[PDB]
């Protein structure tokens, strides 16, 4: 019931910001998202995606959960190989996981399985994820970014409760996309924060003025900044829960 | 699997007991063995433990000196049972409690005090700086390795912290908790702070500070010491009294953790430079 207010210690030093950056090159690279995969194709990922989406928007978890979610999920699908009549159970694993980590309620086996296996299998397809990820389990969240970004471009702190709200759902969404899953972190973010910030102005400056300041933040170019801007804006609209 | 053998029980962790225990196949040297019970119930690996594991994992290629270090997982599911789990961390010799209740008399050097509180604060700093809160800071989980090292551990109840999350209103055990928890109100890293705030006045005077029964009363019992503050702090006594054998700069630091505020408490990055630790490493 209580909310994580303001804490300057881990949302305004500096450091802070420098070291997700860093954590952020824990992670590799994949050079094609699930290539390892011999039956499934990333079209069974975005509908998967959407699936795992709509069951953390609709039980309220926490903003961190789905994110992670996917990253458990895409880490597991080089470790091991999935199945279509099986995605539906390792997707539902994750969000098990992800729930288990970063929020409070976490989404319980019940409300999994009866939503969708047994839930013995269930157990098995996380105890699976688990010692196949060698429980190395978290990862640096496009949504960790998201204060710290906000802090570092100097956004009055009395929009970061509406900012974070706001650009953490379009982040959330654009996440479901195919090509976001290849976007570092801190870009997916800075992406997030800029569409966000287009669409009703909040009263910051407008888009533009934070582009050159993100590249100076974040260590790209100004082009690949506006790129993945675009990027995901588009990914946000491609949201469609017809496709189920 | 058949790797060890447990010795003594070095204390009940986040779900049961933690063995101490020698590693074969090594040098033979020793392994600190967390027995975790997986209730055939119906909800998967224990939350607590899941996440405690990953925060750990998370932060291992920093090999941070003042952290405790896992490094196995064993789980041999059974399907004649339940599962049990192996969870296997670097074994560390004592805890702050029994360090406190072994040392000779006068109790602890001062000048140790200010080594261990300088450690102490050196692994929050990281921790915090990478976004975790270990909210489960007391004298048993602050390690001392033989060579007198401080070593932080049970991170099971330790989580990423990210704004507009959710809490639940029951962390930190009785002693250390912080009136923010106390009062049932939201909370973050200054959290361990007090904690560290409580521990320092333990070590000068080997004996807890705040030692309550209710929450109520713990309140309290910390009232009684650090005064009533105004209606802008709400959302006393000389402390020497309480703290003998204090240091004017360790007094000030001490206070500066232990303030009613949160957001005028202290942190470990200004903490660890404030002028008690001018001294120290040099
Ligand atoms: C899982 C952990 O993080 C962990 C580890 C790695 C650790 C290692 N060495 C210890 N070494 C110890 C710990 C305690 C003692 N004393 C033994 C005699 N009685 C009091 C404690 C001696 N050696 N103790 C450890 N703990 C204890 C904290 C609470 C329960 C376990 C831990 O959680
Ligand atoms: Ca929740």
């Amino acid at each position: 019931l209580n909310r994580a207010k303001i804490d300057s210690t881990t949302m305004k030093d500096p450091r802070v910001l420098n070291n997700l950056k860093l954590r952020e090159l824990l992670l590799p690279k994949f050079t094609s998202l699930w290539e390892i995969q011999t039956e499934v194709t990333v079209d069974n990922r975005t509908i998967l995606l959407t699936w795992m989406h709509l069951l953390c928007e609709s039980f309220e978890l926490d903003k961190s959960v789905f994110p992670l979610s996917v990253s458990i999920l895409d880490r597991y699908l080089c470790k091991k190989q999935g199945t279509k009549k099986t995605l539906q159970k390792i997707g539902a694993a994750c969000v098990l996981i992800g729930s288990k980590i970063r929020t409070v309620k976490p989404m319980t086996v019940s409300k999994l399985t009866y939503l969708s296996f047994t839930n013995l299998e269930l157990i098995n397809q996380e105890k699976d994820i688990l010692e196949a990820l060698k429980w190395d389990t978290e990862a640096v969240l496009a949504t960790d970014f998201l204060i710290p970004l906000c802090n570092a471009l100097k956004i009055p702190e009395d929009l970061w409760p509406q900012l974070y709200e706001a650009a953490s759902t379009t982040i959330c969404k654009a996440l479901i996309q195919p090509n976001i899953a290849l976007l570092s972190p801190g870009l997916i973010c800075a992406g997030g924060l800029l569409t966000t910030i287009e669409t009703d102005n909040t009263n910051c400056r407008p888009w533009t003025c934070y582009l050159e300041d993100l590249s100076s933040i974040l260590n790209f170019s100004t082009n690949t900044v506006r790129t993945v801007k675009d990027q995901v804006s588009e990914a946000f609209s491609l949201y469609d829960l017809e496709i189920l | 699997d058949q790797q060890y053998e447990c010795v003594a029980e070095i204390g009940e962790g986040a779900y049961g007991k933690v063995f101490k225990a020698r590693d074969l196949k090594n040098g033979g040297r020793f392994v600190a063995l967390k027995r975790v019970r997986v209730q055939t119930g119906e909800e998967g690996m224990p939350l607590s433990t899941i996440r405690e594991v990953a925060v750990l994992r998370h932060l291992e290629t920093f090999e941070h000196p003042n952290v405790v270090r896992l490094f196995d997982v064993c789980t041999v599911s059974r399907t004649d049972r339940e599962t049990k789990l192996t969870l296997v961390f670097e074994h560390v010799d004592q805890d702050l409690t029994t360090y406190l209740d072994k040392v000779p008399e006068p109790g602890v050097p001062t000048e140790t005090i200010k080594d261990m509180m300088f450690q102490l604060l050196r692994g929050l700093d990281f921790l915090h700086s990478h976004r975790v809160v270990h909210r489960d800071l007391k004298p048993q989980n602050i390690l001392v390795t033989s060579s007198g090292q401080i070593k932080l551990a049970d991170f099971g109840l330790a989580r990423i912290y990210s704004f507009q999350m959710a809490l639940t209103s029951v962390v930190v055990t009785l002693w250390y908790r912080a009136p923010e928890v106390l009062l049932q109100s939201s909370y973050a890293t200054p959290v361990d702070l007090w904690s560290v705030g409580c521990i320092f006045a333990e070590m000068f005077r080997r004996k807890p500070l705040f030692r309550g029964s209710s929450d109520v009363d713990q309140l309290g019992k910390i009232l009684d010491v650090i005064g009533l503050p105004g209606e802008e702090d709400w959302p006393a006594q000389p402390i020497e009294k309480f703290v003998t054998d204090i240091d004017e700069l360790g007094k000030d630091l001490l206070l500066k953790c232990l303030t009613f505020n949160p957001a005028k408490r202290i942190s470990a990055y200004s903490a660890l430079s404030h002028p008690y630790f001018q001294d120290l490493e040099r």
